[PDB]
């Protein structure tokens, strides 16, 4: 087994951050900073 | 004749009714209609493989199951079916002919409500209450000194 | 300073289907034997000098006894952060039915009937979370953002909730609602008392 | 001599000391990494652990057995009132810390 | 290929090294003693324990006499020790049983008396394709 | 999902409550809680025992001939889905509910006369 | 007496239900199933001797007409007359029915 | 038209699938290759339906049907029935049966003309069965077997039997169901014809590990592609048989 340590499995992690879970976490983030700021514009 | 011949006797031997009647076949008209499949060809027909490995491979792709739902009205396809009411569940009191079974329940009802069967009906008898829970309470009492002593 | 004086929901910080870190001092169990504290093997029975116990905790040189080995001592009431939480739902306090899903039509809170157990009533913004937490009931909590990003797709996935228990866990609570206890129950003598 | 069937210590060394927390408060001893080109916003919040429950979840996890199916978990309750904005602590950057 | 199946999920393991369960074929065999489980990992003092849909290597306690001096693959197909499905439904059936298989999951015998597990059903095609209750 | 009853007193048996007892001869025996559980397996008698609905039933305390008791029933013919027939069946389960609330009513005062 | 009362609510002790009894009763069939489901030769009486109403198995005829004379046959018999419970029992308790079409 | 193909690395097809004259049932799995081969050789001429039976997959062994029904057991929940009903027409009567033997598609094999069960069912279970499939009923075993929907395989064109039984048998059954019978094998050897194969009037899915020969046997017993018909495994294929099953 390949451990978690592994540089091919942090290669695939680093992937994967860039590629799919990067997108989602950012508009989520947008979302919610968009909710925030009208707080803390109100 | 040998078991193993008489085995494979028994293999090549096709049996068929005596009468010589045929079940008759449901074939539907458009097998002979249809084009045969051909992983070569680029006007081919495009499978659930390739739209899996167009939006992902096996694993990610998320299937529709309601895309091939028959409805009546095409829009209530993607609806969110109710189970669940006041703890009971929907699908028990589900019934295509529920109109005509609530009429005769409202009929039931305002006849029920019409020969009164939902209606709702003395100092003296009160009076006699209030003396018997008095007695009772000095019954008690009285008991209580008993236990006490 | 233009956050000043305001509040901040939680759900201006956090939102549904994100998993978030959870910090918190776990549940004090006092002082603890080996056994319990370590999960070491009991000694057999009517062993001298005890069984709950570590047989030979010196038996090689140092003359010294080493630091990992397993003595009794303090159990729980430790710090804690643990990761990768979901988060289920961003329920709000004023919404009457913050415990209806699409597919249950009743509409009720999130509080069980009776209230939560040595806790009270959920009447503010609630989170609900997948799984077990470090607290215990009326325990402060912190919520954090988690400090990388995701390589689950169980991050990714999007959650769609059917119903929520809302039974008495003061119990084998068979009903969601009040209503529904006195619809199974029927009418009781001090329903025509009163 | 050595030990004759090998086996794995119990407990993990990197919890240790098995102490009573120095504080009831949960600490957050990492917050996330600044990203200047994100947008602001708040890297945490606080509540209070209420109790736990039950749902069905409806679940869409492709490769899963439970793919398509409903699914009984656990689930924990925070109560969340909403914080207050009180204060803004500045930190600068040191050979020290 | 090793006789433990893939894709299952974790559930409570009821039946430990030296256990004896019913045979529910018609192989011959009235009862399995297990000796092993297919897939048991290592840890000191730790019996190795099966549950429903798991291969165990199996002695014949009672039965023909042919089947006493060898050892048989068997599932798992009932056992008595409660446990729970994904679907929040804790259950147990009233006797611990198997079924005597080859390796590659074919059965020895033709037919399966009372009902098989879910989980056996589902990894097992051929035990599947002779349960006449699936429960 | 949906809401079973439980086999020996037939209170509602929400997901993930009780257990399930899987006999050899292909019945299963859902029961809410391990009270009834230990009741099943001492082998006591339901129609015996004074706080199941079984002998609520048999000792005539519970109302069973009722024209609103004849709407809920298992469906094993399955109904193409309607949006306007699954609403209108919400009405009417809401409907039903209130009807058989105060018929049960009734019921009781005649009882306790 | 009650032979190891400890652990009568076992599992691996579980005797036979009453429902079962009363279909052993009225089918041969079933009460057929049952006892291919065990070994004659284990058996009491080598099988021969079977009360099915106590669902148990004896070594005489002698016996078998002894304990027909005791309270718990008689206990069983009285069991059955007045009717094992039954999920058809359990729906009609609740007034749930089954829609067939 | 018999087309070799495997679920999940499985070639127990019947396990998995449920074929018929107007509809076709195909387990929900992990990938789209079972349910595309089937979608290849069915270009939308019939429903197919991904579905799901008592949170299992093994819905070929736990179903029955032909062309006019459809039979589901008592543990399929209200959601999957739903799912049934909305992906199937109108014409197709599907109804959830109390049978204390739950697994339909190893209790009971029918055509579009008559059905064998096992010989334990319900009686009201068989009038089930003869009203919503249309068919009539007879309670048979397949060579001492009496799970009769797995070890038997039948259309209307004929029908594929376990290799074991007599000629006597074989002649007897088909006599009662009117149809042309072979005994053979299928999946290289097994006995387990219903769990091997699914087959309908112009269509058969086998296992993979099946052989030419059987399949060849399979193919003229099923009067599948041109120019086939059960007369040629006694006649130009006698041969190829009797070299093979030797
Ligand atoms: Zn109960």
């Amino acid at each position: 087994a390949k451990s978690a340590r592994a540089s091919r499995i942090k290669e695939n992690h680093q992937r994967f951050k860039k590629n799919i879970a990067g997108p989602v976490e950012a508009a989520r983030l947008e979302r919610l900073s968009a909710k925030l700021m009208a707080i803390a514009q109100a | 004749i040998g078991t193993r011949l008489q085995e494979v006797m028994a293999r090549i031997h096709v049996a068929t009714p005596m009468d010589g009647t045929t079940r008759e076949t449901f074939i539907p008209e458009a097998v002979k209609n249809l084009k045969k499949y051909d992983k070569n060809d680029p006007n081919r027909r495009v499978l659930a493989r390739d739209i899996e490995e167009a939006n992902g491979g096996a694993g990610v792709f998320n299937v529709d199951l309601r895309k091939d739902w028959i409805l009546e009205n095409p829009e209530w396809k993607y609806d969110k079916i109710p189970e669940i009411f006041d703890g009971k569940n929907v699908y028990d009191y589900i019934d295509p002919d529920i109109d005509a079974k609530l009429q005769a329940l409202e009929e039931e009802e305002e006849r029920l409500e019409k020969e009164g069967f939902y209606d709702e009906d003395d100092e003296e008898e009160e009076e006699i209450l209030q003396k018997a829970e008095y007695i009772r309470e000095q019954h008690a009492l009285i008991r209580n000194e008993a236990k006490m002593r | 300073r233009s956050l000043f004086e305001k509040p901040v929901t939680i759900d201006t910080i956090f939102e549904k289907d994100e998993m978030i870190d959870v910090i918190a001092v776990t549940k004090g169990h006092g002082f603890v034997g080996v056994t319990a504290r370590w999960g070491t093997k009991k000694l057999p029975r009517k062993t001298h000098k005890g069984l709950r116990k570590v047989a030979c905790i010196g038996a090689w040189h140092p003359s010294h006894v080493q630091w990992t080995v397993a003595r009794a001592g303090q159990m729980g009431y430790h710090h804690r952060t643990s990761v990768n939480h979901k988060i289920y739902r961003i329920g709000k306090g004023d919404d009457e039915a913050n415990a209806s899903t699409e597919t249950d039509l009743t509409k009720k809170k999130i509080t069980p009937m009776g209230g939560f157990v040595r806790y009270g009533e959920v009447n503010n913004d609630y989170v609900m979370i997948k799984g077990s937490v470090p607290g215990v009931k009326k325990r402060i909590m912190t919520l954090r953002k988690s400090l990388f990003t995701h390589t689950s797709r169980k991050a990714l996935e999007k959650v769609e909730l059917k119903w929520i228990d809302t039974s008495s866990e003061f119990g084998h609570g068979a009903f969601q609602t009040a209503a529904e206890k006195k619809q199974f129950m029927g009418t009781l003598k001090k329903d025509l008392q009163t | 001599s050595h030990r004759k069937y090998e086996a794995p210590r119990h407990g993990s060394l990197a919890f240790l000391p098995r102490k009573r927390a120095a504080r009831h408060r949960g600490r957050v001893k990492s917050f996330p990494k600044d990203d200047p080109k994100k947008p602001v916003h708040l890297t945490a919040a606080m509540g209070y652990k209420a109790g736990m429950t039950t749902i069905v979840r409806d679940l869409d996890r492709p490769g899963a057995k439970a793919h398509k199916k409903e699914v009984v978990e656990a689930v924990t309750i925070i109560d969340c009132p909403p914080m207050v904005v009180v204060g803004l602590v500045g930190y600068i950057e040191t050979p020290r810390g | 290929k090793r006789g433990a199946p893939g894709g299952k999920l974790k559930m409570t393991l009821g039946l430990p090294v030296g256990a004896i369960m019913n045979c529910a074929d018609n192989s011959g065999a009235r009862n399995l003693y297990i000796i092993a489980v297919k897939g048991a990992g290592a840890r000191l003092n730790r019996l190795p324990a099966g549950g429903v849909g798991d291969m165990v290597m199996a002695t014949v306690k009672k039965g023909k006499p042919e089947l006493r001096k060898k050892v048989h693959p068997a599932v798992i197909v009932r056992q008595a020790k409660p446990w729970k499905r994904f679907d929040g439904v804790f259950l147990y059936f009233e006797d611990n049983a198997g079924v005597i298989v080859n390796p590659k999951g074919e059965m020895k015998g033709s037919a399966i008396t009372g009902p098989v597990g879910k989980e056996a059903a589902e990894l097992w095609p051929r035990i599947a394709s002779n349960a006449g209750v699936v429960m | 999902m949906r809401i079973e009853n439980c086999f020996f007193c037939g209170r509602p048996a929400w997901p993930s409550k009780g257990i399930t007892f899987m006999r050899n001869d292909g019945k299963a025996f859902r029961f809410c809680r391990s009270k009834c559980h230990k009741n099943f397996k001492m082998k006591r008698n339901p129609r015996k025992l004074k706080w199941t609905k079984a002998y609520r039933k048999n000792a005539g305390k519970e109302m069973v001939v009722d024209s609103t008791l004849q709407f809920a029933a298992r469906r094993n013919v399955p109904v193409r889905y309607n949006r306007e027939l699954w609403q209108k069946t919400l009405k009417a389960m809401e409907r039903i509910s209130e009807i058989r609330a105060r018929r049960e009513r009734v019921f009781y005062k005649k009882r306790m006369a | 007496g009650v032979f190891a009362k400890r652990t009568m609510t076992k599992t691996r002790r579980r005797l036979r239900d009453l429902d079962q009894i009363e279909r052993d009763l009225r089918s041969p069939r079933h009460l057929q199933q049952y006892k291919e489901t065990k070994a004659a030769e284990d058996l009491p009486g080598l099988g021969l001797y079977y009360c099915i109403e106590c669902a148990k198995w004896f070594e005489s005829e002698t016996s078998l007409v002894g304990h027909r004379k005791g309270k718990p046959h008689k206990r069983r018999l009285k069991q059955l007359k007045e009717g094992a419970y039954t999920h058809e029992e359990a729906m009609a308790a609740i007034g749930y029915r089954i829609d067939n079409g | 038209m018999a087309v070799r193909a495997q679920f999940e690395n499985s070639n127990e097809v019947g396990v998995f699938a449920t074929l018929t004259n107007s509809y076709c049932l195909v387990a929900l799995g992990a990938s789209e290759n079972f349910y595309s081969v089937f979608e290849a050789e069915l270009q939308d001429v019939i429903p197919i339906c991904r579905t799901t039976i008592a949170g299992t997959r093994i819905i070929g062994r736990l179903t029955a049907g032909n062309r006019k029904g459809l039979l589901v057991p008592t543990t399929t929940t209200d959601q999957e029935l739903q799912h049934l009903r909305n992906s199937l027409p109108d014409d197709i009567r599907i109804q959830r049966i109390e049978e204390r033997l739950s697994a339909l598609g190893n209790v009971i094999v029918c055509n579009d003309h008559t059905a064998l069960i096992h010989p334990d069912l319900e009686r009201e279970t068989e009038e089930i069965i003869a009203d919503v499939l249309g068919v009539e009923v007879f309670r048979q075993t397949i060579a001492d077997h009496v799970l009769v929907g797995s070890y038997m395989a039948l259309s209307n064109q004929g029908g594929l039997v376990h290799p074991k039984t007599s000629i006597q048998d074989q002649d007897e059954l088909s006599s009662l169901l009117g149809v042309p019978l072979v005994a053979g094998s299928v999946n290289r050897g097994s006995n387990v014809i219903g769990g091997g194969m699914v087959v309908n009037d112009w269509l058969a899915v086998t296992g993979l590990d099946t052989t030419a020969p059987e399949l060849s046997v399979i193919e003229s017993v099923f009067r599948l592609g041109e120019g086939a018909g059960p007369g040629a495994i006694n006649t130009s294929m006698k041969n190829t048989i009797v070299e093979s099953f030797y």
